[PDB]
């Protein structure tokens, strides 16, 4: 093929994959930190009284 | 009460031991002795839920509470009864005060939320920044009983403001201002948040200068 | 006989005076039609309107610090000492109807008009609005700024508050009583004594409301003056040249659309007065020297001055017997800041070389080296903008208030510089997008080859074509380029009906063939005109 | 690759399009051996 | 019967070519080559952390 | 539309719940939005107005 | 598109069975009854190729072999006129960006971000989208 | 096929003789499009410079000094990699 | 510039001749739209999961699901799906008109839609039931008002192409757009079928 089938679209994705990324790594600039939680990011430790 | 006392040492015997040891000397590095924090202490904290606490950071953040009234009371009397110290307001019945600590005056509070208060939190209860992480969180959330109780026991890089400092007429002259800064809406449109300046110049530059270019775009011709 | 009275009118004008020919050279006179070029009209409408509300808000202002318990209608501030300042501005904000919007939208048209004068200044920096004509424009509208600018300083600490007194103790006295060697003498000067000297505010409020402002209008009167003796420069274009304007004349079209231009505007400041709230001064306590918030910053068009006082990193020095405060080091700052704007012109003349006449404008592409500095400086300008609301950003996202502190420290070394760098290369790329169009044609949807499977984007040249598929390459002349065929004759001719129901084909047809036929027209005048100017 | 990845392509036969297209002969030995396994 | 080539292929490019690709780049080729820089810099970025 | 918003500025700024209301009490709502009233009435009438010599 | 019908056909197949064996065997000999989390997540990512592979099997049925389908066809059978791929643009950079300011005010929750950003993106989605049908500037 | 070529005579006046060239900038004519290397080589040794000396000053934390290093040192290396491979002729 | 190097009457065509091929754009919109219904596959089991562990009585006691404002949306959902097909057709057809017209009362009753969705939110929200109130009514509300945002949506995609029509001539492009629109219209019927048989008939 020449291209991709919607090449403006997959030029979106990286952009949001770019962007998406970033602000998921903004956590460490916070004075809190990242998130305390895994990977996995189980539940109760994830609501708002664990991991505020 | 014998049980209210035997169910908050359940409490907190399944709740903060570990980082408030048990016999509520503070564990080294962990957490501080809660030995003459009161009740006032364990109100606010607890209610607001910010002990529930789940990381050392800069500030403990708030958070939904992990109490309902009656275990908040439970764990008041347990650790006013090891140490002793402020308890928290309370009405005719027996639960805790909220609108008895509205005060009368509305220009007195606010002289003294000016005067004590808006020194980092705000001109009206919104959110102010502190040294390094911390800052002082908005007041539109916070109960009369909250405030009060805030205002009795300073919770963290707060002062903590004595009843001989701040008679319970001036605090709750303080709850009743917050209150209704809090509770009064914006004249003149939208206030946006309530930081003048910056909230303002950010609402000019988005809304009123894209309008204009956007205008002037329609009006004129590229070239 | 409203034809009659006009004719009489006009009689009656041609024979007291005589102004039938200048008139004619005002309703002739030719006004370029780009949009960019209505930034400034922004700034001059708002101009109008500030002075239309303040007017009105002079009407019921009193400037005195003379202390007053307020017994007005404001509950919440009832029996609190305040100054005269407060207490009529309150006045204007509850007890005069329509006194809050007319506040509102006079700070409003304020704001407006800061930010649409630094949209012109980025207007006229970026295209070379300033280099040999128009750099006295330039250096008397960068004094219009600054004017601009402690006009709108002196107008929101015009009634004494919490916030804008906090503010006018901050830089007015602070900065003023730290200059070495004259600092309290000029602090003492203007302030008939202390800070809280008893004609600061009166002495604000005259020049706020007749000397600024005067001059700010003498200064626009010049400007406006400047810029229609010595015609408005334009974009280089098909039938635009160092020697000529293009556009259309004063009276029938650039009139109108400036005079709804001037009504759509007003019409937003209108708007956000009503909607947004700004500036609630009755939320903003009455001003104590004991009392403060922890906002405490200035309108936008001084945060920068506010956001260096923040993030330069507290330098005193103590010669012998005396001190030299850090306030200096911000006054110096915006010394340097001001002499450079104003300066620039003749900066990039003296660099450059160039002091040839230019009346062609030039894309901001097409001089990497000048946008590349106006997108550094604007890059500066925006750390140190958020440098002062870095109090706001770490409160609200939750960055440590130091982290902010030294991320704006750092960055208005290291984010000019990356600036820089990333907008001289945009702009050469830019540059080298406009060449390859030239030179390819636009682009357009793929083809497969026929007897191989090549992939061709199809192109479509925009000159003269060889004799085999590929074209003559253009030459660039200084006008921007179409890169879709979406702008181009493409695609562009929906069924002229309505909404909701179509036309009849006949009307259609005569409606879209008469549209072709008129831009067959212009093209060819243009096209035309071209010719017989370069030929 | 060329903008658009391709100037040509060729006759696509197998899952080795660009085998068969640098090694002609080896397009009979590879459907030869291909069943052996 | 000899062709004129370059004694080696052009090493980096002028000056301004690639930052307004980037921007808005279609090409899937430039995308990908994009991802795979990107997105190596955040296995050098969460490398980093797991020495830590 | 623009006449209509003009005459809606003049007939809100004339007879509209305006002046302050102290907190809680019946008619603060309407206070609230007097003003926003005002300068949504005057603006979108002049915006308006402009919109049709534009078009 | 036979082959590609077929695929979404067989995993639409293979998703129904498991679906259908996890909710009987979590119905039963599962501790408390059907597992409601597993049972729908199979059934409507059954439901996600079920609806990949009919409309594949539609346009199968709607459309001729193509010379992509088949197999001995010539490059020159392919040959032609294919159609709009969207070249350079600056716009998907934009929309990313202003999915990323309301993505951040959903996470501080900001509701004054929350509103920009999605003013943004709206924004951004309708340059993107009318990018190619902006017809010319009329003055 | 609606669009007309343009015709353009800007009034010119260093000669760009000197500089930069058209290979490199295709609008080098029609505007400033050389900055000196000499400019941009000291301007980073000064932001470097700055960056180091604003370690001094009333804070008493280290991360904020340890970043200013950071960020000199990365600027500092930029500026030393662009001499020498200029000095050498854009070689390694 | 002769004529033009690539013989085309639209800057803008479809992407592939959809007679002999398939539309992508419908293939992708497809694909995308199978995706979202596993999106609401995860809302419906976060349902299902509080359905389950409900003691019984799924609606607690404060909560009262009102079927006289539920039918007539849904209703109107259902006939919104009919006139955007007919919108299709429209559009299938050089009936460019026909397809705003038909598209525009879509709109219109997707709007309506959407404010009874809100009154019945209102409604529910004043008699007890909240987000934070109780695990029905925050699931409720998480799985409907998402639907709600996704018929935001599709109001938008509706006005957006509605504005495309407008500005630019019609074309195999736009009619393409047009039918992956109705696409995105009949998946979030779809969805609002399945959701409310299940919150109000199953329950
Ligand atoms: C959850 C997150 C929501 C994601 C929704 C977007 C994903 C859809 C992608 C697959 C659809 C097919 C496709 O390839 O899209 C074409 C197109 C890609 O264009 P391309 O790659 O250049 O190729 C040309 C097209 O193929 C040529 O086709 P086209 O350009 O003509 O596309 C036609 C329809 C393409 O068909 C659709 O995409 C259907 C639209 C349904 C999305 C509705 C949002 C539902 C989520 C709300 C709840 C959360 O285009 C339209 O005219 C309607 C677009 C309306 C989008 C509205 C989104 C607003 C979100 C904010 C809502 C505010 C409420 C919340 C508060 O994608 C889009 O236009 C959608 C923009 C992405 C939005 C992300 C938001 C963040
Ligand atoms: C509140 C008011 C309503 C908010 C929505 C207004 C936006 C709709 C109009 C945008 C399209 C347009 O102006 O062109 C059509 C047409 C312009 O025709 P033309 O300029 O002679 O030729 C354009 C060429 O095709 C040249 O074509 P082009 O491809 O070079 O670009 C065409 C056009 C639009 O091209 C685009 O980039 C499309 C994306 C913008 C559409 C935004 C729709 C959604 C906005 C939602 C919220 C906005 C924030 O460029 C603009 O961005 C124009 C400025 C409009 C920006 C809108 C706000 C950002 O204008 C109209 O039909 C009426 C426009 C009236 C002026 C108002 C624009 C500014 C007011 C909105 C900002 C207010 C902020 C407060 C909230
Ligand atoms: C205040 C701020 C608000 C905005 C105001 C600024 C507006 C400025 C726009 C200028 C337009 C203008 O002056 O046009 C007038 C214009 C005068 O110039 P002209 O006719 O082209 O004469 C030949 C050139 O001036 C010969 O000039 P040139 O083309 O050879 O170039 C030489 C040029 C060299 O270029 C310059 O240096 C010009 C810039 C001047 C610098 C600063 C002067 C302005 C200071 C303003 C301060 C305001 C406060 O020197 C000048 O022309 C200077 C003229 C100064 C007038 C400035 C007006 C303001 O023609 C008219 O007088 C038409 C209006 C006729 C009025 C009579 C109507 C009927 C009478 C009824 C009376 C009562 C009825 C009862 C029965
Ligand atoms: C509660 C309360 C008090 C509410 C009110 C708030 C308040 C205090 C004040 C605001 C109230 C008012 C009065 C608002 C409206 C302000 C106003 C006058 C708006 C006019 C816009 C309007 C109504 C247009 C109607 C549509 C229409 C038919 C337009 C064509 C006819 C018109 C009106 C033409 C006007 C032309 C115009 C703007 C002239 C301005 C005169 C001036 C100062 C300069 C002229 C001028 C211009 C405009 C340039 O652009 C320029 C560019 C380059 C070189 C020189 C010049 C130059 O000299
Ligand atoms: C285009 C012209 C139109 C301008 C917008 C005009 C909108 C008019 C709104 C209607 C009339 C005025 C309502 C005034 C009633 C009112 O004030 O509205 C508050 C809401 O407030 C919020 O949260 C924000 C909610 C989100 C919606 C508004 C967002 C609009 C922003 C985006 C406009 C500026 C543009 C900035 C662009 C940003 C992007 C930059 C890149 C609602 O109460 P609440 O929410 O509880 O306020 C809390 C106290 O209670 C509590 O104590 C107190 O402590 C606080 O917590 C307080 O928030
Ligand atoms: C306009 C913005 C763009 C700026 C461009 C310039 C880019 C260069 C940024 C320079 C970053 C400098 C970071 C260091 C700063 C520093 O020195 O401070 C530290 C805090 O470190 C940190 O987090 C470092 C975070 C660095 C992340 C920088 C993120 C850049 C973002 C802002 C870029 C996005 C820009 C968005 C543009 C928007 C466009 C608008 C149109 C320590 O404070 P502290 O908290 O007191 O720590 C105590 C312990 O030390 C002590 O042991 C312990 O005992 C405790 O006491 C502890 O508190
Ligand atoms: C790739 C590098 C990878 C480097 C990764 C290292 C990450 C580890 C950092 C912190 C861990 C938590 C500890 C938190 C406590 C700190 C540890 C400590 O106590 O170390 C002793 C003193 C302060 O003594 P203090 O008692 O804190 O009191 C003081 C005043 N009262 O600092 C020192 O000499 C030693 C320095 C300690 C940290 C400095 C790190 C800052 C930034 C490094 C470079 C940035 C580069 C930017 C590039 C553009
Ligand atoms: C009160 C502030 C200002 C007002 C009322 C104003 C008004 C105007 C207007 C209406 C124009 C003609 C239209 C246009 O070029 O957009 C103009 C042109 C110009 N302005 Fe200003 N502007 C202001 C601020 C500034 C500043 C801060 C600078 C620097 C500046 C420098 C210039 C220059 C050099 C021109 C000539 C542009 C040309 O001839 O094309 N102005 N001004
Ligand atoms: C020339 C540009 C001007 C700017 C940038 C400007 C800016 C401002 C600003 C931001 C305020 C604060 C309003 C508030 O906080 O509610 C203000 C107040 C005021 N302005 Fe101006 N103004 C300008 C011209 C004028 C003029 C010409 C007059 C008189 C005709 C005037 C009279 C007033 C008065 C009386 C106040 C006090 C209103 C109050 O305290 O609420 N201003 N000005």
């Amino acid at each position: 093929a020449p291209d991709v089938a919607f090449p403006r679209l997959n030029a979106l994705s990286f952009w949001l994959f770019l962007f998406g990324a970033l602000i998921a790594i903004a956590g460490f600039i916070t004075p809190g930190g990242a998130a305390d939680f895994g990977w996995t990011a189980y539940s109760p430790l994830t609501d708002a009284i664990h991991s505020p | 009460q014998s049980a209210l006392l035997r169910t908050g040492k359940q409490l907190f015997e399944t709740s903060c031991v570990s980082c408030h040891g048990a016999n509520l000397q503070g564990v080294p590095d962990r957490g501080p002795s809660l030995i003459g924090t009161g009740e006032a202490a364990v109100y606010f904290q607890v209610s607001t839920g910010r002990m529930p606490a789940m990381r050392g950071e800069a500030q403990a953040p708030s958070k939904p509470p992990h109490f309902d009234e009656s275990q908040i009371d439970a764990l008041g009397a347990y650790v006013q009864a090891n140490g002793g110290g402020p308890t928290v307001p309370r009405d005719d019945h027996g639960a805790v005060a909220q609108e008895s600590l509205i005060g009368g005056d509305v220009a007195r509070g606010g002289d003294l939320f000016r005067l004590n208060c808006a020194s980092c939190h705000n001109f009206t209860g919104k959110g102010g920044a502190l040294s390094s992480g911390k800052y002082a969180p908005d007041l539109g959330d916070a109960n009369p009983a909250q405030i009060y109780t805030a205002m009795l026991t300073g919770p963290q890089n707060m002062p903590k403001f004595s009843d001989r400092q701040l008679t319970p007429d001036e605090k709750r002259d303080i709850v009743a201002y917050v209150r209704e800064s809090a509770e009064t809406p914006s004249y003149g449109g939208y206030g946006l948040g309530g930081f003048g300046p910056a909230p303002e110049g950010m609402a000019m530059w988005i809304i009123g200068m894209v309008a204009a270019i956007g205008v002037a775009m329609w009006i004129g011709s590229r070239a | 006989d409203f034809a009659k009275l006009a004719a009489a009118q006009g009689d009656a004008i041609d024979s007291r005076y005589h102004p039938s020919a200048a008139v004619r050279r005002q309703l002739n006179k030719v006004f370029p039609t780009h949009w960019s070029f209505l930034l400034g009209e922004i700034a001059l409408y708002s101009f109008i309107i500030l002075l239309l509300t303040g007017v009105w808000l002079t009407l019921f202002f009193d400037p005195s610090m003379a202390h007053v318990t307020y017994d007005g209608v404001y509950q919440p501030l009832r029996g609190v000492q305040m100054s005269r300042a407060y207490e009529t501005a309150l006045d204007i904000s509850f007890e005069v109807r329509g006194g809050l919007f007319v506040r509102q939208v006079h700070h409003w048209a304020a704001l407006m008009f800061a930010a649409s004068i630094m949209v012109h200044l980025a207007r006229i920096f970026f295209t070379g609005a300033f280099r040999r004509p128009r750099e006295a424009n330039w250096v008397i509208g960068s004094l219009l700024l600054i004017l601009a600018m402690f006009e709108g300083f002196f107008g929101y600490s015009l009634p004494d508050d919490l916030l804008s007194g906090t503010g006018i103790r901050a830089a007015l006295s602070g900065i003023t009583m730290g200059i070495p060697v004259i600092g309290t003498w000029m602090h003492w000067a203007l302030f008939g004594g202390d800070f809280p000297g008893e004609i600061l505010i009166p002495r604000l409020y005259a020049l706020h409301i007749l000397l600024i402002p005067g001059i700010i209008l003498a200064l626009i009167g010049a400007h406006l003056a400047l810029v229609w003796f010595q015609k408005h420069t334009q974009f280089p274009g098909p039938g635009r040249t160092e020697t000529n304007v293009v556009g259309v004349r004063v009276m029938p079209v650039f009139a109108v659309k400036s005079g709804a231009f001037f009504a759509m505007i007003t019409g937003v400041l209108g708007l956000m007065g009503g909607l947004l709230t700004i500036n609630p001064i009755w939320n903003l306590g009455p001003y104590k020297p004991s009392q403060v918030s922890a906002g405490s910053q200035p309108d936008f068009y001084m945060m920068w001055t506010d956001g260096l006082i923040r993030l330069w990193p507290a330098w005193e020095f103590y010669p012998f017997g005396h001190t030299i405060p850090q306030g200096v080091w911000v006054a110096v700052g915006m010394g340097l800041v001001f002499a450079l704007l104003i300066a620039y012109p003749f900066i990039e003349k003296k660099v450059t070389g160039d002091d040839a006449h230019h009346n062609l404008l030039q894309r901001p592409r097409d001089v990497p080296v000048r946008t590349a500095i106006g997108s550094m400086a604007i890059a500066l300008y925006l750390l140190l903008t958020f440098a002062c609301m870095n109090d706001i950003i770490a409160l609200k996202f939750h960055i440590s208030l130091n982290a902010t502190t030294w991320i704006g420290r750092i960055g208005m070394v290291v984010l000019p510089a990356i600036v820089y760098f990333v907008a001289y290369r945009w702009a050469i790329s830019l540059q080298r997008s406009d060449r390859e169009v030239l030179e390819h044609g636009v682009e357009t949807g793929i083809i497969k080859r026929l007897p191989h499977g090549a992939y061709v984007e199809l192109h479509q040249p925009l000159g003269p074509v060889d004799e085999h598929g590929h074209p003559i390459p253009l030459e660039y002349a200084g006008a921007p380029l179409p890169k879709r065929m979406n702008k181009l004759g493409s695609g562009g001719a929906p069924g002229t009906g309505s909404f909701l129901f179509p036309d009849p084909a006949v009307e259609h047809e005569a409606l879209t063939e008469a549209a072709h036929a008129s831009e067959h027209k212009s093209l060819t005048a243009l096209k035309e005109h071209q010719d017989r100017i370069h030929g | 690759p060329p903008r658009h990845n391709f100037t040509e392509l060729p006759r696509i036969r197998s899952e080795r399009p660009a085998f068969e297209l640098h090694y002609p002969h080896m397009v009979e030995r590879m459907r030869a051996e291909a069943h052996v396994g | 019967e000899l062709e004129a080539r370059r004694p080696f292929p052009e090493r980096m490019g002028p000056k301004g070519n690639l930052i307004y690709k980037l921007i808005t780049t279609t090409d899937h080729k430039l995308i990908g080559i994009m991802y795979c820089v990107v997105c190596f810099a955040f296995f050098l970025v969460g490398g980093l952390m797991a020495l830590f | 539309l623009g006449g209509l918003s003009g005459l809606a500025l003049l007939l809100v700024f004339l007879f509209w719940p305006w002046e302050y209301q102290p907190f809680g009490s019946e008619g603060e709502f309407l206070y609230s939005l007097a003003t926003p009233l005002y300068g949504l009435t005057f603006g979108l009438s002049i915006l308006s107005i402009g919109i049709g010599a534009v078009l | 598109m036979h082959i590609e019908a077929r695929l979404f056909e067989i995993l639409t197949a293979f998703f129904a069975l498991a679906a259908v064996v996890y909710a009987v065997l979590t119905a039963m000999f599962a501790t408390g009854g059907v597992e409601w989390a597993g049972t729908t997540a199979l059934v409507l990512t059954t439901g996600l190729t079920l609806i990949t592979g009919t409309f594949f099997r539609f346009v199968a049925r709607r459309l001729d072999t193509r010379p992509e389908d088949y197999e001995d066809a010539e490059i020159s059978d392919g040959a032609g006129e294919l159609g709009f791929f969207a070249p350079h643009s600056w716009w998907p950079i934009l929309i990313s960006l202003s999915f990323s300011t309301a993505a951040v005010g959903a996470a501080l929750w900001l509701p004054w971000l929350i509103a920009a950003g999605v003013a943004f993106v709206i924004t951004s989605v309708c340059g993107l989208v009318f990018e190619y049908y902006w017809g010319p500037e009329k003055h | 096929m609606s669009s007309t070529q343009d015709r353009s005579q800007l009034d010119p006046e260093v000669e760009r003789h000197t500089g930069v060239d058209v290979e490199d900038v295709p609008s080098a004519e029609w505007g400033w499009s050389h900055m000196p290397i000499g400019v941009m080589h000291i301007g980073g040794l000064l932001s470097a410079a700055f960056l180091l000396v604003m370690m001094r000053g009333n804070h008493v934390g280290h991360v904020e000094d340890w970043f200013l290093i950071g960020f000199a040192a990365v600027i500092v290396a930029l500026v030393g990699r662009n001499w020498w491979l200029r000095r050498r002729g854009w070689i390694r | 510039m002769t004529s033009a190097v690539g013989t085309s009457g639209t800057a803008i065509t479809s992407r592939v001749h959809s007679l002999n091929r398939p539309n992508m754009v419908s293939v992708g919109t497809i694909v995308w739209l199978s995706s979202e219904l596993m999106f609401f596959a995860g809302l419906f089991a976060m349902y299902f999961t509080a359905r389950a562990q409900a003691g019984g009585a799924w609606p607690p006691e404060p909560t009262e699901l009102n079927l006289a404002l539920a039918v007539p949306v849904t209703l109107v959902l259902i006939a919104s799906s009919f006139t955007c097909q007919m919108g299709v057709f429209a559009a299938e057809r050089g009936d460019v008109f026909g397809l705003r017209r038909w598209y525009v009362i879509t709109f219109l009753m997707g709007l309506f839609f959407v404010l009874g969705q809100g009154y019945e939110y209102i409604h529910l929200v004043e008699h007890g039931t909240t987000i934070p109130g109780s695990a029905y009514g925050s699931v409720f509300y998480l799985a409907t008002g998402f639907h709600g945002l996704h018929v935001i949506g599709g109001l938008v995609a509706f006005v957006l192409l509605l504005a495309r029509t407008k500005m630019s001539k019609f074309t195999p492009a736009q009619a393409t757009a047009a039918i992956v629109v109705s696409y995105y219209w009949h998946f979030v019927d779809i969805v609002w079928i399945a959701l409310f048989a299940t919150i109000y008939f199953v329950r």
